[PDB]
């Protein structure tokens, strides 16, 4: 494999506009005016836990703000989207959106601009606050900021119906599905991928509840076991490419993480066995990857893709 | 009894004790091991961050379980 470039210069461009603009700047929501504890819900400014959780990191004497949704982050899910559009292709009967549409039926130009809305993804986050009113708070923050610069600038490109629907798969409005929407569909599952690097085995494989199918499941209902686990692969290896912390993996220790054996033997009739060992974060790709679009970029253009990524 | 503790990366120490401690009194003892404070410690079980006060009796952490660990960095 080997990805190349896929990003024109336009895109690049507008990863440019949102690391300047929004993705290089402090979280502001921070603080001891932005503590938080159950027992005293309205002690101050948060309605939740979070805000105060790795607002920044120090490499090579450099404040790294925003590590966990940075520049690398959101670069990253433009690399997984545009593997899991040729994974689509190779599916005989890929997942219905409840919009009637599949990743199949976005085309390239479709791609292009779904791609842009990925930089804006979490662009409007003010901090790592996790709960409801912050996450929808956020994201409103990013679906606008998009707005504003597309209206501005991206006219020729976008039209008034297409940057109605990327801002609302940004937003990510309460009602809405995960799939509510083919772009919507492909702009989450990305999203998800890239938690991989910082959730336990049991988010990872097993599922954090008996509703929900665990992020490797899912990528292994939509595209085969055999394609979803390459692209898990492939995520990891974005991981470690921006210097990221890559967890390990070990399926014969699934049964020892306090879930019933049901859930267990499930996740390893669709999984089937992996043992693959971490990787300590690298604080000079770390670097190298949030402070410019260009260190993060020619990291993640070398990296390896499977064969079926290029294949016709 | 012994149950392991791991970082997501696969850094794990081995520790000895009993159902009766509490989840503080795990972080007490990783502390006293490898100098992490409590503060700091999200331990993890069933992909759900564990309250300090309950014991392992109550998470029916046994024989040879695997707990996570993660570091909150807070900002710094
Ligand atoms: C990969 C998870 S994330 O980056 O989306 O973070 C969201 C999540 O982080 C917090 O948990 C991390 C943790 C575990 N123990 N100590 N810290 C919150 O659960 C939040 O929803």
């Amino acid at each position: 494999g080997a990805m190349g470039s896929i990003l024109d210069p336009e895109v690049l461009k507008v990863a440019e506009y949102v690391y300047q603009e929004r993705l290089s700047k402090p979280y502001t929501e921070v603080g001891p005016e932005w503590e938080y504890n159950h027992k005293t819900p309205y002690a101050t400014r948060a309605t939740g836990t979070g805000h105060n959780l790795q607002r920044f990191i120090t490499i090579d004497d450099q404040r790294l703000h925003r590590p966990i949704h940075g520049l690398a982050h959101t670069m990253r899910t433009l690399f997984y989207s545009q593997l899991m559009y040729e994974a689509a292709k190779r599916q005989p009967h890929p997942h219905r959106c409840a919009d009637g549409r599949t990743i199949a039926d976005l085309s390239v130009q479709d791609l292009k601009k779904l791609n842009i809305a990925q930089l804006f993804f979490v662009a409007g986050r003010e901090s790592e606050a996790s709960y409801g009113d912050a996450y929808h708070r956020y994201h409103l923050y990013g679906a606008k900021q998009f707005e504003a610069y597309a209206r501005k600038h991206l006219t020729h490109l976008f039209s008034e119906k297409e940057i109605v629907l990327y801002s609302r798969c940004i937003e990510d409005r309460i009602g809405d599905r995960f799939d509510e929407t083919a772009e919507g569909y492909l702009i989450h599952l990305s999203h998800m991928i890239d938690l991989m690097r910082c959730k336990s085995p049991v988010e990872v494989f097993i599922g954090h509840s008996r509703g929900v199918s665990g992020i490797v499941p899912t990528l292994i209902q939509l595209f085969g076991r055999e394609d979803g686990l390459d692209i898990m692969h492939y995520a990891r290896s974005l991981f470690a490419a921006t210097g990221e912390a890559v967890p390990y993996i070990s399926s014969s220790e699934w049964p020892h993480l306090g879930i019933e054996s049901d859930r267990v033997e499930r996740a390893l009739k669709i999984v089937g066995s992996l043992e693959v060992e971490g990787q300590e974060a690298d604080a000079k790709k770390t670097a190298q990857a949030g402070f410019s679009v260009d260190g993060c970029y020619g990291a993640l253009v070398k990296i390896d893709t499977p064969d079926w990524y290029h294949q016709v | 009894m012994q149950i392991f503790v791991k970082t997501l990366t696969g850094k794990t120490i081995t520790l000895e004790v009993e159902p009766s401690d509490t989840i503080e009194n795990v972080k007490a003892k990783i502390q006293d091991k490898e100098g992490i404070p409590p503060d700091q410690q999200a331990l993890i079980f069933a992909g759900k961050q564990l309250e300090d006060g309950r014991t392992l009796s109550d998470y029916n952490i046994q024989k040879e379980s695997t707990l996570h660990l993660v570091l909150r960095l807070r900002g710094g």
